């Protein structure tokens, strides 16, 4: 059952790090989208 | 007439190169804004 | 019946532990590559971040020397 405990800890930290990673690219992508929208807005005001 | 002149400061101010200087400052700030916005557009597209 | 439905629901209840051994080993492998990929991801994110910082500084300097040009 020690191997089973190793497995369960394995998937819990694996899914936690996947959640952290995915929120990282989500937030950086939303920042990049905001930057592109601002660039378009300032280009329209030129 | 003199009374009406007296109470209003704006008319007495109304009553010539400064306008040209203001136009020059407006156009130079406009062109520097255009240049910096062009630089931002060029840089952000990567 | 809860005893029966819990005893048969144990992953690995009907799976031999040695293929768990290979799956765990390859899990740590693909883990090694996934933090590696996160290393390149974070380094290029920081690269674009200080590109953004450099353009911020240049734009701020332009504003400052333009509004003090008159």
């Amino acid at each position: 059952q020690s191997r089973e405990s190793l497995i369960m800890l394995l998937e819990e930290q694996l899914e936690y790090k996947r959640g952290e990673i995915r929120e990282i690219e989500q937030v950086c992508k939303q920042v990049h989208d905001k930057l592109t929208s601002i660039q378009d807005t300032l280009r329209t005001g030129s | 007439c003199k009374s009406l002149i007296s109470e209003n400061e704006d008319t007495k101010d109304l009553l010539p190169s400064e306008w040209q200087d203001i136009i020059h400052q407006r156009e130079q700030e406009l062109q520097i804004k255009r240049d910096v916005l062009d630089d931002l557009y060029r840089k952000l597209q990567r | 019946r809860q005893i029966n439905k819990l005893i048969d629901s144990l992953p690995g209840v009907d799976v031999s532990a040695e293929e768990q051994l290979r799956k765990i080993d390859m899990l740590q492998k693909k883990l090694v590559e996934v933090e590696d990929e996160k290393i390149e991801a974070i380094k290029k994110k920081e690269k674009l971040l200080r590109h953004v910082d450099s353009l911020i500084e240049d734009f701020v300097d332009g504003i400052a020397n333009s509004k003090k040009s008159t």
